């Protein structure tokens, strides 16, 4: 079944790689060559998933987990029931992953619209990256990634934060996380905002744009406009996910000892480092 | 007993009814789905239509109440490529001039959108009093190239959106005289021309035209943004 | 190349925008500030004008004193030292009265005192402030969705300073003012309570938070692909859908199967921000007043 407005739009074209072969719908769905790859990719996991089920003897999505090969595997191959499982399955997850932001790509040129929904896609697809690939190996083994389990992989968060003390101290994690807030804060006035000017007080004539901005300017001296808010929204995002992103990558390559530690260069700075007095003198 | 069971379980049916509430209104418009041949489907999904809802426009621009009776208002140059659902529709006709395809417009109003004052949002820079380009490079009197690396036109304009102060068209003069709104999105201003990738040469003459030199209506915009944006798949030939 | 509007190439200046007028009492609007054309780049280039009545003085006076007061302490703690100030910036701390205390005001001022004076100020200027987010909003005949939206985030923030502790029995359980402090407090309530991880509102305010980045990563990215068709118009697409609209959906119906509108996009929006600090405030709420260990409590339940 089609939107009342969508027949118009569902022309052939745009697709990357197959030309009209893969150029059609299943109901709402666009599938296109990356629709194929990306459902092998999936089913590909999910049946290896189920299978790992098997070989940990349970069906409870709450139990199932699947883990990266032990440390001592290094960068190697583990055997299938000891991380080889999870190895074949994250290749299947970059896989499904990488195809449906290409997917999204042969969608956007269909319609005629810029690239920017699957390039912001990507900042989410290189941060599972970091945690499965990149950080990973410059550490030396496949064992440091979180393994796949709705719950064991929150005990992976917990040790692995740990592991550096609070990991409150990482200052990348808290610029990411100062951006994670500043996103939402952002979320909430953008629908706020919008909804206050379309749905105005009982009986009114809807609002303008110039409301919008007025009652912002009335607010707090200053409104960012209706382009500039989506400008922000997803600059916040998309930042918020290269400094998770970068807080990681640093953390066991290039810093690895306590993070409250890190500030001690600024503390112990010579014009200051000995002068009595303070917290730290 | 368990206040916090108690909370978790409240919630969670909190947060069923919410998504369904949210769900539901976003079938605002679009909907009932329909077949390809613009019949109503026979699945609907399990959601219903919302009750109506109607908002107010200003400036004596009338209600508009949704859910209501869906109709394109407008022909669709499109026939099926197959003897059965789920395949491309192929254009008829010319994609770009009728409009299908991502050259797609939409039947939107045939009247300006308003300020918050009930004059004209966007206008040439010309005739918007004190506005003028603050900053960048200033992209009037620049030759205009597309894709064909040809020149098609100049820019003679910029038409300004007056209350959120921003450039939202050029206006290029072509080679018989007329000019043509080029959506600001669309094209590259560099330091020695405007480069349109969307569009060849050839092509800036079927740009839309709009009916009155010093404002532009709703369905205008829809009709100029789609054929340009509808370029970027269909300039391709050529020759 | 092409152009992808995160930055405009053509900046164009008019006259200083006052604003609608609607019911808004002009004597209490400033007039406009300077222009900025690096903002102009980004958003808009105007600052200014601001309205600010009887209330926003209260809230910005109000606001300022809470500021003030945890600053004077900070320089206390420096020994008056500038050098000591800058060193230890992070490290000082405004800390709520011992539990000995109680919810008595009777705490000296350098125990506890000068933190519920403190406190006494930034109540007052986030409520003035919420009053003022309802009034500018009435002012202009607008809807109340912001003053509601800023409700939830006042919840948590009630609930951390205000509610909880009183509940619990003493100031001694609410949040010190400072950087470090207040981390280290974040932490050290977490492990307090068997690690809130296994709180399912912790878990559901992550849920939001992490979905409020997907979600206004989707729309902002989905927006600006439509801004070709002036998809930024958001108000007027929503009275007469257009061509920017339905593009929009189409690529997430494609994409996911379903897909919003442009009113409901906004719908979608405000409440997967506000139920971040909704779910937040009532696991904070419950933590210690009703559930002292949130891994018992998920052996027991769920
Ligand atoms: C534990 C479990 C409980 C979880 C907690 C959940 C909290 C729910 C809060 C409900 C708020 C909505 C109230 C309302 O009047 O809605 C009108 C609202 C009208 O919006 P509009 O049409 O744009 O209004 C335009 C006009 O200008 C007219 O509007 P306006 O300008 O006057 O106001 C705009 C609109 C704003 O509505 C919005 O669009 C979203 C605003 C977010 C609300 C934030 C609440 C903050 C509260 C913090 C305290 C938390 C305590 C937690 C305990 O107004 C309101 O929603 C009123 C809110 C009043 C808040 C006062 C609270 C004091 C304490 O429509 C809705 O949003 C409906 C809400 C959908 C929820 C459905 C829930 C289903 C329940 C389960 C049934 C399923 C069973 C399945 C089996
Ligand atoms: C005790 C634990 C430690 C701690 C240790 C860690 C560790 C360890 C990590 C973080 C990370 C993060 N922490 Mg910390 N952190 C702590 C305290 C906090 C606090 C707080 C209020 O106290 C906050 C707000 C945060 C916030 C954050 C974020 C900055 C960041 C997580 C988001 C992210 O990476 O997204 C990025 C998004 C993704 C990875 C999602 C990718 C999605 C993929 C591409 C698509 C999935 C599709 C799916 C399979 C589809 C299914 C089917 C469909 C649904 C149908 N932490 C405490 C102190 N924190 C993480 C980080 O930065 O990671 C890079 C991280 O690894
Ligand atoms: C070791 C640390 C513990 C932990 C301890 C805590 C504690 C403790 C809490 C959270 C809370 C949260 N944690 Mg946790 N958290 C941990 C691990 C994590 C991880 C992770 C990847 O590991 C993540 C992603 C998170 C994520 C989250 C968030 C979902 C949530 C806060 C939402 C919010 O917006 O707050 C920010 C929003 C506010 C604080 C609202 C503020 C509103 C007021 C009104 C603003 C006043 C402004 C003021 C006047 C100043 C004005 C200045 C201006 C310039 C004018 N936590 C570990 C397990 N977490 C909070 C929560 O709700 O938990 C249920 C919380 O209380
Ligand atoms: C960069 C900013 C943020 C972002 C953006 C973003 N995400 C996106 C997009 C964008 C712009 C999309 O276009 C795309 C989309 O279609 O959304 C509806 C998407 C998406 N974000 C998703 C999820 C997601 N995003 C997240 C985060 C974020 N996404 C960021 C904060 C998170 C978390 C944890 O924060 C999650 C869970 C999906 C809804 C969707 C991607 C859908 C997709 O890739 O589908 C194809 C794949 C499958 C159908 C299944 C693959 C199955 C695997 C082969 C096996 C499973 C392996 C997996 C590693 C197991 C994990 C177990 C867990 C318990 C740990
Ligand atoms: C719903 C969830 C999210 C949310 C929502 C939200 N917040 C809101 C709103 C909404 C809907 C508002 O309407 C309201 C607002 O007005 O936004 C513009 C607000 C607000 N959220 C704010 C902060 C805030 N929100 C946060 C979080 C969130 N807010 C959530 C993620 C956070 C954190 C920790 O994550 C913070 C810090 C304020 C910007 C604003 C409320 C302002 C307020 O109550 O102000 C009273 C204080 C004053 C009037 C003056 C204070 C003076 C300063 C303390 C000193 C400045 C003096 C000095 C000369 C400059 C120094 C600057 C330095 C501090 C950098
Ligand atoms: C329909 O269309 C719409 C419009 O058009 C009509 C609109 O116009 C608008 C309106 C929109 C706007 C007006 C724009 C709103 C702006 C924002 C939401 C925020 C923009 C912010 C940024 C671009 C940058 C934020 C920066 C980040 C995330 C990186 C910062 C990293 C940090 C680690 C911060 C650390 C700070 C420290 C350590 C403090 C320094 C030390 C001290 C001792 C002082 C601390 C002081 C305090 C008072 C403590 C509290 C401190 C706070 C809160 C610090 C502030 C934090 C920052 C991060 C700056 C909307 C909604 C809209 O819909
Ligand atoms: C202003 O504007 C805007 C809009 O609009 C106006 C919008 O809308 C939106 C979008 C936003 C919303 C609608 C808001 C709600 C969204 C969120 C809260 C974000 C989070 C979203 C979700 C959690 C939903 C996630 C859903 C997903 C990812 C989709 C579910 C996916 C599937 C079931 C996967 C299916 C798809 C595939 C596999 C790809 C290709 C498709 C196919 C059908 C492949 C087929 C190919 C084959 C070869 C099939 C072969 C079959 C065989 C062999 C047999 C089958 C066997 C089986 C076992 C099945 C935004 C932002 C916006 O700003
Ligand atoms: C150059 O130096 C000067 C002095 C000029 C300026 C410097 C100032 C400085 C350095 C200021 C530093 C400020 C900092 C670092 C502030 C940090 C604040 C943080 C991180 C606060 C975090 C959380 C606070 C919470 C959750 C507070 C909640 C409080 C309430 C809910 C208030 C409750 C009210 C109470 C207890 C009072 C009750 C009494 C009545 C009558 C109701
Ligand atoms: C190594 C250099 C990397 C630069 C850091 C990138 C930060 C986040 C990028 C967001 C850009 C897109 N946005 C939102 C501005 O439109
Ligand atoms: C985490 C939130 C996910 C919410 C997803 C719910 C959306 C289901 C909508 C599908 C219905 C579309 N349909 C068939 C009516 O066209
Ligand atoms: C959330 C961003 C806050 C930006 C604050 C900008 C305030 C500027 C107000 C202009 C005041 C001009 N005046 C009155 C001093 O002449
Ligand atoms: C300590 C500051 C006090 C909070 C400010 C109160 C303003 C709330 C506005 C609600 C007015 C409602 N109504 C219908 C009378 O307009
Ligand atoms: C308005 C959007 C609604 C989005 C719904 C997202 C549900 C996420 C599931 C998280 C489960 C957490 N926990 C521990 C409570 O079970
Ligand atoms: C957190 C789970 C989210 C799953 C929601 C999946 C999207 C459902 C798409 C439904 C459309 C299928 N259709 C048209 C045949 O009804
Ligand atoms: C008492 C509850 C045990 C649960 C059960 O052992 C798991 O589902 C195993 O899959
Ligand atoms: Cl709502
Ligand atoms: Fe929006
Ligand atoms: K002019
Ligand atoms: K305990």
């Amino acid at each position: 079944a089609l939107l009342s407005f969508e027949r118009k739009y569902r022309v052939p074209g745009g697709t990357l790689v197959g030309g009209n072969l893969f150029d059609f719908w299943v109901g709402p769905f666009y599938v296109g060559f990356f629709g194929v790859a990306t459902f092998f990719f999936a089913a590909l996991g999910i049946i290896l998933i189920a299978w790992s089920a098997v070989l940990q003897g349970t069906w409870n999505p709450q139990l199932i987990s699947v883990y990266p090969p032990a440390l001592e595997y290094g960068l190697g191959g583990a055997p299938l029931a000891k991380g080889g499982l999870w190895q074949i399955i994250t290749i299947c997850a970059t896989g499904a992953f990488v195809s449906w932001a290409l997917r999204e790509v042969e969608i956007c040129r269909k319609l005629g619209i810029g690239y920017h929904i699957p390039f912001a896609f990507a900042f989410a697809i290189l941060a599972y990256l970091t945690l499965v690939l990149f950080r990973p190996v410059m550490m030396g083994a496949w064992g440091y990634a979180f393994p796949y389990g709705i719950w064991t992989h929150l005990d992976w968060v917990s040790n692995t934060g740990y592991t550096y003390g609070n990991f409150h101290y990482n200052p990348a994690h808290m610029i990411a996380i100062s951006f994670f807030f500043t996103n939402a804060l952002a979320l909430a006035l953008h629908g706020a905002l919008v909804l206050s000017a379309a749905n105005p007080e009982k009986g009114k004539e809807m609002r303008t744009p110039d409301h919008e901005d007025t009652f912002f300017r009335d607010l707090v001296g200053y409104s960012i406009g209706t382009l500039g808010i989506h400008r922000l929204g997803l600059l916040l995002s998309l930042s918020a996910v290269f400094f998770s992103a970068l807080c990681m990558i640093i953390t066991g390559t290039i810093w690895f000892d306590q993070w409250v530690d890190w500030w001690q260069w600024w503390v112990k700075l010579p014009w200051w480092a000995n002068i009595p007095g303070g917290i730290n003198g | 007993f368990d206040l916090a069971s108690l909370a978790i379980y409240s919630f969670w049916i909190f947060l069923a009814g919410l998504i369904y509430y949210l769900q539901t209104e976003n079938m605002r418009e679009g909907y009932p789905l329909e077949n390809e041949d613009g019949t109503p489907a026979a699945n609907q999904g399990p959601f219903p239509l919302p009750k109506p809802k109607t908002f107010i426009l200003p400036h004596g621009r009338g209600t508009l109440t949704v859910p209501g009776p869906e109709s394109e208002d407008r022909p669709i140059a499109l026939a099926r490529t197959a003897v059965s659902e789920g395949f491309p529709h192929a254009p008829t006709g010319d994609p770009m001039k009728d409009g299908v395809g991502p050259a797609s417009w939409v039947a939107r109003r045939d009247l300006p959108e308003l300020d918050g004052h009930g004059h004209n949002k966007i206008k040439p820079m010309k005739a918007a009093a004190g506005f003028h380009v603050s900053a960048g490079k200033n992209p009037i009197g620049l030759p205009v190239r597309g894709c064909d690396l040809e020149i098609a036109g100049k820019v003679v304009d910029i038409w300004v959106d007056i209350p959120e102060q921003m450039a939202r068209f050029l206006e290029v003069e072509l080679k018989d005289g007329s000019t043509r709104l080029l959506p600001m999105q669309m094209v590259k201003v560099q330091s020695n021309r405007v480069h349109v990738n969307a569009l060849s040469s050839d092509l800036f003459a079927g740009i839309p035209t709009i009916k009155s030199p010093t404002e532009v209506t709703l369905l205008e915009e829809d009709k100029i943004c789609g054929y340009v944006a509808g370029g970027l798949m269909y300039a391709a030939p050529k020759r | 190349a092409e152009y992808q509007n995160i930055f405009s190439q053509v900046q164009v200046r008019g006259p200083a925008d006052l604003g609608m007028t609607e019911d808004v009492n002009l004597a209490n609007r400033s007039g406009v500030g300077p222009f900025s054309t690096l903002l102009g780049w980004f958003g808009n280039a105007q600052l200014g004008p601001i309205y600010l009545g009887s209330l926003g003085v209260l809230s910005l006076f109000s606001g300022l004193m809470w500021f003030f007061t945890i600053g004077i302490w900070f320089w206390y703690q420096a020994g008056w030292n500038p050098a000591v100030f800058l060193r230890d910036l992070f490290f000082f701390s405004l800390e709520p009265p011992a539990p000995e205390y109680g919810l008595s005001f009777a705490a000296p001022l350098k125990e506890g005192g000068l933190w519920l004076i403190a406190s006494f100020f930034m109540f007052v200027a986030v409520w003035s402030w919420w009053g003022r987010t309802y009034l500018r909003a009435q002012a202009l005949g607008m809807g109340k969705h912001t003053a509601w939206a800023f409700l939830s985030a006042i919840w948590l923030w009630m609930v951390l300073g205000f509610i909880r502790p009183i509940l619990m029995g003493s100031w001694s359980e609410a949040v010190p003012y400072g950087i470090f402090s207040h981390l280290d407090w974040t932490n050290n309530f977490s492990l307090v309570h068997g690690n809130l991880f296994y709180n399912p509102f912790h878990g559901l305010s992550i849920a939001f938070l992490y979905g409020s980045a997907l979600l206004f990563a989707m729309h902002g990215a989905t927006i600006l692909a439509v801004s070709r068709f002036g998809g930024e118009r958001e108000l007027e697409q929503i009275a007469d859908r257009g061509t920017a609209a339905e593009r929009a959906a189409l690529f997430w119906r494609w994409t996911m199967g379903f897909n919003a509108t442009m009113e409901g996009i906004h719908r979608w929006a405000i409440w997967m921000a506000v139920l971040v600090t909704l779910t937040g405030g009532i696991g904070i709420l419950l933590s210690g007043t009703v559930v002292d260990n949130w891994y018992v409590w998920g052996q027991n339940h769920g």
